[PDB]
């Protein structure tokens, strides 16, 4: 099938750190990419769609970029409430494949 | 926006499970809905989706042939039924709304609370 | 060429967009709900129309309160209720025009951003034979294509008030 791969798969950073997560699609998906945040024990939550559009209510320290095959989610200043697993997902067409997820922790 | 799913289930290998997802009725008749699952400690896995207003159905190849997704307007609910359960099907099953309306294939802006299905063996 | 816009257009083609043939030729028509559908007034429907080639009696016809005519058809099938998608939020929107008539069957044209000018205007060199095409985006139906000037196309705006 198709591959959505994220890098890194997990990381530990400090409060206030800039954090960058990438997503690669094996095929071009233009900008049909969404980013989700799943806090421990919570349901996933939409952070970004159309690759770079913030869902309403999401803090401005989250940003997305990219088009085609290479995408980036940035957290400009890592906050304690940001500990979570972050997933990308394509929706150019079915299947609506999720990346494997990137676990973000704080030392 | 509210998506209320049915409660936890315990099943034996080889049987089937049906999970329901209830919404308001305005939302049922305009939006699409997707089933996404998550095994313990693992990632999110897309299973399929339905847009009742257009009878749009989409199934992931991995579940094709043993997954049935349906809708009932009187109950304003959508459903997933997974058959030939194996222990690797132990997972939390999520109902999620596709954004904007009229489509299955879109970003997922609202999620139900999830339903744990435990397959023993 | 993909994305939710395409899926929305394809589902509309599957359930609500037809070819309506009158004595003036083939037009794209949009089923709204029940047995109500919409065509350009220029099509001048009589007492019978062809709906995708089937002869169907027109139970009722009337112009709206703008080049659009509403038909109630004597038909078995009901239309999927798409009234919830009728929208006037079109700015910042890359729209598609969905046509199903003449040589343009199952045709999804990406017409770009759309604005009011009053009709909806979109910058795409329209050909003849596309009248009635449904101007839409994901979850949004904006209007019915009723003409052009050779470099832009124009759509009559649809409103929820037109259908009780």
């Amino acid at each position: 099938d198709i591959q959505m791969t994220q890098s890194p798969s997990s990381l530990s950073a400090s409060v206030g750190d800039r954090v960058t997560i990438t997503c690669r699609a094996s095929q071009g998906i233009s900008n049909y990419l969404a980013w989700y945040q799943q806090k421990p024990g919570k349901v996933p939550k939409l952070l970004i769609y159309a690759a770079s559009t913030l869902q309403s209510g999401v803090p401005s320290r989250f940003s997305g970029s990219g088009s085609g095959t290479d995408f980036t989610l940035t957290i400009s200043s890592l906050q304690p409430e940001d500990v979570a697993t972050y997933y990308c997902q394509k929706y150019n067409s079915a299947p609506l494949t999720f990346g494997q997820g990137t676990k973000v922790d704080i030392k | 926006v509210q998506l209320v799913q049915s409660g936890a289930e315990v099943k034996q290998p080889g049987s089937s499970v049906k999970v329901s997802c209830k919404t308001s009725g305005d939302i049922f008749s305009t939006y699409g809905f997707n089933w996404v699952r998550q095994a313990p400690g693992q990632g999110l896995e897309w299973m399929g989706g339905i847009a009742p207003v257009f009878d749009t159905l989409k199934y992931a190849q991995r579940f094709q042939g043993r997954l049935l997704i349906t809708a009932d307007e009187s109950a304003t609910s959508v459903y997933m039924e997974l058959s030939s359960l194996r222990s690797d099907d132990t997972a939390v099953y999520y109902c999620a709304r596709a954004g904007q309306g009229g489509v299955v294939g879109n970003y997922l802006d609202y999620w139900g609370q999830g339903t744990l299905v435990t397959v023993s063996s | 060429g993909s994305g939710p816009n395409t899926e929305f257009a394809l589902s509309l083609l599957r359930k609500n967009i037809m070819t309506i043939t009158t004595s003036k030729g083939e037009f794209t028509g949009l089923g709204i709900h029940d047995r109500v559908c919409v065509i350009p007034t220029h099509a001048q429907p009589g007492d019978d129309v062809l709906v995708n080639g089937q002869k169907i009696r027109v139970k009722d016809k009337y112009k709206l309160v703008l080049e659009l005519t509403v038909l109630t058809l004597d038909r078995n099938e009901k239309f999927r209720d798409i009234r919830g998608f009728i929208s006037e939020d079109l700015e910042g929107v890359d729209a598609t025009l969905v046509v199903h008539s003449n040589n343009f069957t199952n045709t999804i044209l990406e017409v770009g951003p759309v604005t009011m000018a009053r009709m909806i205007r979109y910058d795409y060199a329209t050909k003849t034979g596309q009248c009635g095409g449904v101007l839409c985006a994901t979850g949004k139906i904006f209007g019915i294509h009723v003409g052009g000037n050779g470099r832009q196309g124009f759509s009559a705006q649809l409103k929820k008030q037109y259908f009780v």
